[PDB]
């Protein structure tokens, strides 16, 4: 049952999500100008309320 | 007699309005355009402030604004014009191809 | 208006005087040997020239202007920029076909609106450095324009560098509105008794915090940065990478140093929110890259959010502002050579058609001592000790440490372990198996070499460089 | 004053072997052998000189040498160096394990060999500086740069019958494991340097002056715990051990980097001179924690051991159980479970050393690992197999080894402390040996199961003979005459348990 080290993989487990969660972000890279200005704008949006918020 | 307030209102309207020209538009040319909105938008809030205080320095801020606004727009108009010389479209989605 | 305010303007005349000089010269005649040369004498003089500004004290020059140690360190660090830009850029400008000439003219005025960055003290001059940082920028990204990538990045920059301007500009009339006074000391002076956080002063900072953040490639405001870097020229990504991002945080450090809404709570959780989304997006969003410069465009992003991190401990701790010095030498040696080796493999300018594709597997066994500068400077952006990377990371983690910020310690923690698979993927790439001749590309090799030798001897030997930025210090 | 020159011996010799690469390709590795036993001679003359035996416990710090030249005088940073007993012990130990390293990679005739040479001693100089340095951003520094040679050599000059990516696998889920725990390690040092500054108001990273640090409780235990991740990092302790099987696995075929940089044990003596005297009251209440993961990878270690079919991770998944008992050792707070768990550092590296070695000379004569391809061993092979038998007799802790002396006492002391602990370890004995004659039987007893074990081997080359029997000798007169290593560590070991008594 132990032969294929299982705390070897469930401490590999982070290395699986840190691939996962850099394959989900490089999507928001697609190459298009609109979407950088719509990101630009979305983080404008989300600054002005956090900073309002407090 | 002029609220300061509805001077910036009206600055932050236009402001708005030209990003969301900017975002909307697939052609360059209304890029530019939605820039040159924004820029003035600001170059007015600048002017609201200077006035409301009394001083010079709001217009001045002014006029370094609009020289940005000449600066960008000679330059952005420079790249449309090569952007349609290579291309044939002012599709600014077709200019997509580095990504990841 | 003294005559010793004018000594105390030298770089900005001197690079002012090169830039009318350089230009008269291409206008007699178009010759790209006697400009660059021309070009790299004023940059030179300029940075000896801080030793008699060094001399001449510290004062405020103008309204505007104000020169303090703080000012020649950081207008040293755009001066050095800049030069390795121009002896980067000469072996590639020979395979340009056009008009080599311009280039030298846009990165003097760009260098001219660094210093003006790094001497800032108002908003008027604020904005006129990053409008005079940005839009020669505009003009280099696309100097090839002929090139697909170049135009794409010319493009994407100059509309969200527009963008961007716009926003700041927004935010400085909003502040203005406010506060009466243009002057960074009065933002925040009419306020009083706990009522610090006014709501316009607050949204007018958060739009300046926008286009700030774009030039600093600060998460979300950081999508442009891969595809600028891999877009624009060699020389140029080196100069945006070092010079840009150096002077705006420069000008950012001063500008949070003396308003008084710098010590707004706000902005500090929404500055350390920002910090954090870029240590690990930045970190996260390198790992599966086969593009160097790409890769160097998240990696800065991850560098810019450890600076954020010694910027949001400014007020509580007291070695914040050594923290950044010390950082941002060990920053700019780094990406400067690593920037400098993708600029000489990508050296001579092969033409508008042709790929400019790095392929950094097996460069040691054609190009060994570049391979070594290389993987040194992959080691210093990882943080190892034994490079000046690492002490700016230890300084950041002292100042995280001392504030008390225990998530950007942990986020910078994790982020430096991302970070460690790619860069040592990266610098053990470079020695598996793959399947110039002028004095010009020789004196690249000598700049990226000297660099590394820099950063590994303040890495084991950390103490000179310590000295001469506790030496700075600002008109407080 | 001769420490100073203790740390640059190793530095300086690997240099030269780069510098004099030019001379020839069978040229650095008799600097590489001159410089190994300069340290050697070096170290034993020190010890020699020491007198460490007609010493008496008089407090921390108590120091045979010690030596300070401000470095980064900003933070209060100096190189600060110090020896003692435990300390001699671990540089003596480095010594013996990095001249058998160069003795064990002498065939090896590459272009780049000089190379290899100089990550080996930069290796092996990182490891005296984390032995020798009580200033903690010092010894932090080494305990970081010990990592940029290993991942180096693990990446390019690992195992040669495994992909490219498999070494690179290996080597960057080292780096990965250990960067981050000691990036962890320096946020404790740090947090600890600013609290004392805040108490005192001087700056320094001096050990002997971040003794005094009056701390709540509850901070002190997060500095501990910080300390004890890189310590855990580098033991092994489970679940943070995977990296020592694929490291081991992945390492260059010939076996030096495995004597070099991972069978000296730098986090267990991390924890004595540094977890246990800066946080004793934390290390207190820590201490169930500790041991019942000592148990666990004693017995984890020794089902993972007979699970292989590769022997070098057998060999790997027994250093996890040793370990686990040395573990339980430490935080007993026992005078004869310390001088135990000296004794059991020591043997361990003499006893996995001669495990490697030998199991690197068997898959250099049979070009393979996999114990279902060898068999009957004992009839084709002139010594390999009954020196394996005899490391492999070591290895479950015979009497007349020094393996015994050091898990005994350790026992011993343990059942003075902690009852049940020390019980369910001796069970962990039993599987010891379980797993060690699982071993025997299947690489040397039997029938042949391949081609290549129906085949008479070569016997081994006197150099390679001539160290194993050292080894062995050595493991016998520990297991016979431990005496002088236990008058040698006695005073350090009492210093250490008497402040971690004396203040909880
Ligand atoms: C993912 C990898 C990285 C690890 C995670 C990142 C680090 C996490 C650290 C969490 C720290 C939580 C602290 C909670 C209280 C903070 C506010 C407070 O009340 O502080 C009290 C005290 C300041 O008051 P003072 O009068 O100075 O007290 C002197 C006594 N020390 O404060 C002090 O005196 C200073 C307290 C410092 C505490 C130690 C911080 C470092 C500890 C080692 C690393 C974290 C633990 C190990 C790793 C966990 C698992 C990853
Ligand atoms: C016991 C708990 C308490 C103590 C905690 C101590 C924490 C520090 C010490 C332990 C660190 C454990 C790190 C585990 C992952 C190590 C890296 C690794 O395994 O990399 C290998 C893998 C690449 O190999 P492969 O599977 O072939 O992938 C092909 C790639 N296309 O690589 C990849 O696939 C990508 C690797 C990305 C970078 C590594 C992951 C970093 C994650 C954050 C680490 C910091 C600690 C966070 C908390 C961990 C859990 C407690
Ligand atoms: C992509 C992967 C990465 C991202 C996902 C994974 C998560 C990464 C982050 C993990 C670490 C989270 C933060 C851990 C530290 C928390 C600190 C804390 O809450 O401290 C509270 C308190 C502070 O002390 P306090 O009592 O306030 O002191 C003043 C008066 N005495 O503290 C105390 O009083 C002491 C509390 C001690 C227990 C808390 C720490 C647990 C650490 C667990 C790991 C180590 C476990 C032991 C070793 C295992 C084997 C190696
Ligand atoms: C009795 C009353 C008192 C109780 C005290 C505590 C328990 C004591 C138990 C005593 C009796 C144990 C008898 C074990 C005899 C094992 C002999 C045997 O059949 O071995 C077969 C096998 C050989 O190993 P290998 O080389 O891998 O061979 C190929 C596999 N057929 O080898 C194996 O399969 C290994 C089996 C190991 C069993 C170890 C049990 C330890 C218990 C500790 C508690
Ligand atoms: C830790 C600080 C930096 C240390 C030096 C890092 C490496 C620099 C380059 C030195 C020369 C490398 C030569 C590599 C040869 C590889 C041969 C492989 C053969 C299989
Ligand atoms: C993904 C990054 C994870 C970073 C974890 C950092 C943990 C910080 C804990 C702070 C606790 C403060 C208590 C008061």
């Amino acid at each position: 049952l132990l032969k294929r080290d299982p705390l070897n993989s469930m401490m590999n487990i982070p290395a699986v999500l840190s691939r996962f969660a850099g394959k989900g972000l490089l999507l928001s890279e697609n190459g298009y100008l609109r979407w950088y200005v719509a990101s630009m704008s979305i983080g404008a949006v989300v600054v002005l309320a956090l900073l309002m918020v407090l | 007699m002029i609220p300061l307030q509805h001077g910036l209102i009206l600055a932050a309207i236009l402001f708005v309005l030209g990003l969301t020209g900017l975002v909307i538009r697939r052609n360059l040319l209304f890029m530019l355009i939605g820039l040159e909105i924004m820029i003035n938008a600001s170059a007015l809030a600048f002017v609201v402030a200077g006035s409301y205080w009394g001083q010079t320095d709001g217009q001045v801020m002014y006029i370094l604004a609009i020289s940005l606004a000449a600066a960008e727009a000679s330059i952005g108009l420079a790249l449309l014009l090569q952007l349609h010389r290579r291309r044939q479209n002012l599709n600014i989605d077709s200019v997509s191809e580095m990504r990841g | 208006i003294t005559p010793q305010n004018l000594i105390a303007l030298l770089p900005l005349l001197i690079v002012g005087l090169t830039v009318v000089v350089v230009m008269l010269s291409i206008a007699w005649r178009r010759n790209h040997f006697l400009n660059a040369t021309l070009s790299v004498i004023g940059l030179n003089a300029a940075l000896v020239s801080l030793w008699f500004v060094g001399q001449a004290g510290a004062m405020d020059v103008t309204p505007l202007m104000r020169v303090d140690g703080f000012a020649m360190l950081y207008t040293g660090l755009v001066l050095l920029a800049s030069l390795a830009t121009c002896t980067f850029a000469y072996p590639w400008l020979e395979g340009y076909n056009d008009n080599k000439d311009e280039f030298y003219l846009l990165v003097l005025i760009a260098a001219l609106g660094g210093i003006l960055l790094a001497n800032a003290n108002h908003l008027a001059s604020l904005f006129l450095g990053i409008e005079l940082i940005s839009l020669p920028l505009f003009g280099l990204v696309g100097y090839a324009f002929r090139q697909k990538r170049s135009l794409e990045a010319s493009i994407k920059y100059t509309i969200l560098s527009a963008a961007a301007s716009s926003f700041l500009l927004f935010g400085m009339a909003l502040v203005y509105a406010q506060s009466g006074d243009l002057s960074f000391v009065a933002l925040g002076k009419n306020l009083g008794d706990g009522m610090l956080n006014e709501p316009l002063l607050l949204a007018g900072f958060g739009l300046m915090i926008v286009g700030l953040g774009f030039k600093l490639s600060l998460v979300p405001f950081h999508l442009w940065t891969p595809d600028v870097y891999q877009g624009a020229p060699a020389p140029v990504s080196t100069f945006l990478a070092t010079a840009s991002k150096i002077a705006i945080f420069g000008v950012v450090m001063r500008l949070f140093l003396y308003a008084p809404v710098g010590d707004s709570e706000a902005i500090r959780v929404v500055l350390a929110i920002i910090a954090f989304a870029s240590i690990i997006f930045g970190n996260l969003m390198a790992l599966s890259q086969t593009n160097i410069k790409r890769l160097l465009g998240y990696s800065s992003i991850s560098h810019l959010g450890y600076l954020l991190v010694a910027l949001i401990a400014l007020q509580t701790g007291e070695m914040s502002m050594e923290a950044v010095g010390v950082y941002l030498a060990g920053y700019l040696f780094s990406s400067l050579g690593a920037f400098g080796v993708v600029s000489l493999m990508s050296s001579p300018y092969r033409g508008p058609d042709a790929d400019s594709l790095f392929s950094y597997r097996g460069l040691f066994w054609h190009r060994p001592i570049l391979a070594a500068v290389m993987t040194v400077m992959m080691l210093s952006l990882a943080g190892i000790p034994m490079t000046l990377g690492f002490i700016g990371k230890f300084y950041v983690l002292a100042v995280g440490v001392q504030a008390h910020l225990w998530w950007l310690v942990g986020a910078v923690v994790v982020g430096s372990a991302i970070g460690l698979y790619y860069y040592l993927r990266v610098a053990v790439s470079l020695y598996l198996h793959a399947p110039p001749s002028n004095w010009q590309y020789s004196a690249g090799g000598i700049v990226v070499l000297i660099s590394a030798l820099l950063v590994l001897v303040l890495g084991v030997w950390p103490q000179p460089l310590i000295s001469i930025v506790r030496l700075a210090m600002p008109l407080m | 004053m001769l420490l100073p020159w203790l740390i640059l011996i190793p530095f300086i010799g690997g240099f030269l072997c780069w510098q004099t690469e030019r001379f020839g390709v069978k040229v650095p590795r008799w600097i590489a052998l001159i410089t190994m036993g300069l340290t050697l001679a070096l170290s034993l003359q020190l010890w020699l000189q020491g007198g460490y035996s007609l010493t008496q416990s008089a407090g921390i710090p108590q120091w045979q040498s010690e030596f300070d030249m401000p470095w980064i005088p900003r933070f209060g940073i100096s190189i600060h160096l110090a020896i003692d007993g435990l300390s001699l012990l671990m540089v003596v130990l480095t010594g013996l394990l990095g001249v058998l390293a160069v003795l064990c990679s002498w065939k090896e005739i590459e272009k780049y060999q000089g190379f290899f040479h100089l990550n080996l001693m930069w290796i092996l100089g990182g490891v005296i500086g984390v032995f020798l340095a009580i200033d903690m951003f010092l010894f932090f520094f080494f305990w970081e740069m010990m990592l940029v040679p290993m991942y180096f050599l693990i990446a390019l000059w690992g195992h040669k019958a495994s992909d490219g990516k498999t070494r690179i696998t290996a080597a960057t889920k080292f780096f990965i494991y250990t960067q981050a725990s000691g990036l962890v390690m320096l946020i404790a040092i740090l947090a600890l340097v600013f609290v004392h500054y805040n108490a005192t108001g001087v700056w320094t990273f001096n050990y002997e002056e971040l003794l005094n640090t009056p701390m709540s409780s509850g901070v002190e235990y997060l500095l501990m715990l910080g300390f004890f991740i890189a310590f855990a990092v580098k033991m092994p302790v489970v679940p943070l051990h995977g990296w020592l099987p694929d490291a081991h696995s992945q390492a260059p075929t010939a076996g030096s980097v495995d004597l070099a940089g991972i069978l000296l044990k730098t986090a267990a003596y991390g924890l004595l001179r540094f977890s246990l005297p800066l946080f004793p009251n934390a290390s207190a209440e820590f201490a169930p924690i500790a041991m019942w993961l000592g148990v666990i990878g004693i017995f984890y270690g020794a089902w993972m051991a007979f699970a292989q079919t590769d022997i070098k991770r057998l060999i790997a998944y027994t250093s996890v159980s040793h370990m686990g008992f040395v573990l339980i050792a430490i935080y007993t707070g026992s005078q004869l479970a310390y001088q135990g768990a000296v004794i059991q550092m020591i043997a361990h590296g003499l006893s996995a050393a001669g495990l490697f070695i030998l199991c690197g000379q068997l898959y250099e004569r049979i070009h393979t690992r996999d114990m279902r391809m060898m068999g009957g061993l004992w009839s084709k092979m002139k010594w390999l197999p009954a020196l394996s038998l005899f490391f492999a007799v070591a290895t479950l802790g015979m009497p007349g080894t020094g393996n015994f002396v050091g898990e005994f006492m350790i026992l011993f002391g343990s059942f003075q402390v902690v009852p049940v602990i020390t019980v369910i370890s001796t069970f962990g004995l039993v599987f010891a040996s379980v797993y060690s004659l699982a071993m025997l039987h299947r690489a040397y007893f039997g029938k042949a199961k391949s081609q290549i074990a129906s085949q008479e081997l070569p016997g081994m080359s006197l150099r390679e003979l001539f160290m194993i029997l050292l080894l062995v000798v050595l493991l016998v007169l520990l297991g016979f005459y431990p005496q002088p290593i236990l008058d040698t560590s006695h005073s350090a070991i009492g210093n250490i348990q008497q402040w971690f008594v004396n203040s909880v």
